[PDB]
RNA sequence: UUUUGUAUAAUGGGUCAGCGACUUAUAUUCUGUAGCAAGGUUAACCGAAUAGGGGAGCCGAAGGGAAACCGAGUCUUAACU
RNA sequence: GGUUCUCCCCGAAAGCUAUUUAGGUAGCGCCUCGUGAAUUCAUCUCCGGGGGUAGAGCACUGUUUCGGCAAGGGGGUCACGACUUACCAACCCGAUGCAAACUGCGAAUACCGGAGAAUGUUAUCACGGGAGACACACGGCGGGUGCUAACGUCCGUCGUGAAGAGGGAAACAACCCAGACCGCCAGCUAAGGUCCCAAAGUCAUGGUUAAGUGGGAAACGAUGUGGGAAGGCCCAGAC
RNA sequence: UGUAACGGGGCUAAACCAUGCACCGAAGCUGCGGCAGCGACGCUUAUGCGUUGUUGGGUAGGGGAGCGUUCUGUAAGCCUG
RNA sequence: UCCUCCUAAAGAGUAACGGAGGAGCACGAAGGUUGGCUAAUCCUGGUCGGACAUCAGGAGGUUAGUGCAAUGGCAUAAGCCAGCUUGACUGCGAGCGUGACGGCGCGAGCAGGUGCGAAAGCAGGUCAUAGUGAUCCGGUGGUUCUGAAUGGAAGGGCCAUCGCUCAACGGAUAAAAGGUACUCCGGGGAUAACAGGCUGAUACCGCCCAAGAGUUCAUAUCGACGGCGGUGUUUGGCACCU
RNA sequence: UGCCUGGCGGCCGUAGCGCGGUGGUCCCACCUGACCCCAUGCCGAACUCAGAAGUGAAACGCCGUAGCGCCGAUGGUAGUGUGGGGUCUCCCCAUGCGAGAGUAGGGAACUGCCAGGCAA
């Protein structure tokens, strides 16, 4: 629906299966790195899963 | 004196609810009956349940024992 | 070097120089490349000869069936929805 | 056992099945290169699914404690009638438990199918050429085995090592943070730290500790000390 | 064998609990310079890119591209008392 | 080798010299169809007869039964009885399950010809899951398919079928037991024996509770029934080092 | 349209059991006979045929009753995915999901088609 901003903030390295799909289906690459979306259901579920290491501003 | 066993024999449901099937396919594979035979579907002699029909797979509970169907509908 | 794992107190080497280990022949399959193309190519041999002759032969364009046999069909079956 | 020049790209496995087979080998799984293909595939949301695991429970199969009613059984009064009991006790009823091989119940996850957006260098599948590997190890979680012993052994799933340097835990493959293309006497951070060795707070506020606790260890013992909720007796005067 | 159960000095806060603001801290991230692979697009079309995004730890192993040595032709040419 | 349950962590699969049990069949009917029927265990009455034979009634609703161990299933009964029967049939087979493969399993439907029923319909063995062995070689019956000059035949092929506790059950031969301290070679700390290491069941030592003994009195001295620790001094476990 | 009745279903215990009441105008049941149709591993029991006298006893349908079965919250608890922590053979924190049993309560059904009688 509006902007959201992305950012993450933790190293992916012994992290399961499932939340490395989840970094690569959200475009986050590397720490630090900020990626652009948009607000949405499927997009908000993405965030809580990996939550711990993302951080997220509206 | 133990040790023994026997091959596992891989039954259980093949197809579940709500995913279209060819006919004849297999759809549960059971020792007795747990489920029975509904609309469009055919009970082998091993009690083996199979498609008689093209269509969407479902399970229901039906008859005064709440005994599990299932059924075939052609959509 | 070998191992799940070696500074390991596991193996090998005192040092230097020299030598020292995936080759070769004939077949078969795949890839690249070159020639020709429903055609492609000769072997032995002949040859004042890396030329030119030599098409014996091999591979390919048609398959199915155990086979006879049939043939863009064939086998299965008394016969195929 | 050994196998000799350089650079660039990708990158494993120590599994299954069979084997006079177990330290070999073959097919498959996993790797690589090429060719051709469908929003093929993954994550998330929603929808359609079947479970019998955790937990729970005791209807069932077993096991277990207490109380009652108590058929029935023994001794005793009787004259084929019949009766009592200080004594044994079935089946049931009420309450309490236990179970991998119990289920009248039943998750979370996982798995299968469908629709949808975003994202990902097609990450997917099929065919062809070439492989290696089939001695795994530790850590977390769920277990069998052992002594809920072993850096023990045997499985399931994820991570790391193997095949990953760097920082941290004094030193310490497998623990925590984090994935090194090269250069810089540039900056900000992670785990972990900031009195000195040794980079950074002898920083601020309110408490605790007297033991060098911190900086190994239990049953159990004790006017150590701090806080909280109460209770009995108390200037008709308590200890 | 020697303190030897904070790494040591040493500490009564330099210990522990709660809150807060600072700083240090890696080859992580950012800044600057350089190299290479891969996919796109604006355009060069056997190649640079005014570009764009991303990737570049690595054993067994697979793929790609190169250096150097001896000898043959180029070469009775070229260098050399 | 094969079958059932658990281990197995709610799809499938999943190891151990982990915990429990079974199979190497049976049946021309115990198969097919049509028609009909519905147990175990208790209570009461009744000759032998008795707790437990058979009869009648009642509660009960499957604790019964299902040829064979276990699990799942079974009232439309797959359980029990009777009539008629041979579908325990031939040629196929869309489409699926399961395996590395060899292979194994389920199956609507089509053609031919049958059984049961008035008929719709059911029948390609048995409630299902074990009852099994590749290939080679050779035997028996059918079939001009072939049959090396020709016509035959022999021998092969095709179809049906027969011969292995080849049980070490993917079966190395049709055919095979021991000793070596007289020993040898290639390897391994992948694997034992001495020592180290980890662990601490066992052992040794210490402590907690306290029944009791000790002239009475648990704790002068011992201290049963039980409990919690330390040491790595025994006997052990593991196989990390050589 | 209503009280009823029979058949075929949907739905399946809030629908099933126990106790009491209620029904014969039709329908239903019981009931008479069975030489013939048909059957008893003996029996008109059951099945079948010819009938309708009698009856609502039994069975069946309806009503009432909670005495049982059954259904059943809210809250809490157990467990649990993901990420952290501990005096780590067991637990705690943040977030997500969230039982079973029990409690309050509900509860002695609802509904479609056809056919027949009475009143309309």
């Amino acid at each position: 629906a509006k902007t959201i901003k992305i950012t993450q903030t933790r190293s992916a390295i012994g992290r399961l299966p499932k939340h490395k799909a989840t970094l690569l289906g959200l475009g986050l690459r590397r720490i630090g790195h900020t990626v652009e979306r948009e607000d949405t259901p499927a997009i908000r579920g993405m965030i809580n899963a990996v939550s711990f290491m993302v951080k997220v501003e509206e | 004196r133990n040790g023994r066993d026997s091959e596992a024999k891989r039954l259980g449901v093949k197809r579940f609810g709500g995913e279209s099937v060819l006919a004849g396919s297999i759809i549960v594979r059971q020792r007795g009956t747990k489920f029975h035979a509904g609309a469009n579907v055919g009970c082998g002699r091993d009690h083996t349940l199979f498609a008689k029909a093209d269509g969407k797979v479902k399970f229901e509970v039906k008859g005064p024992k709440n005994r599990k169907f299932i059924s075939i509908e052609a959509e």
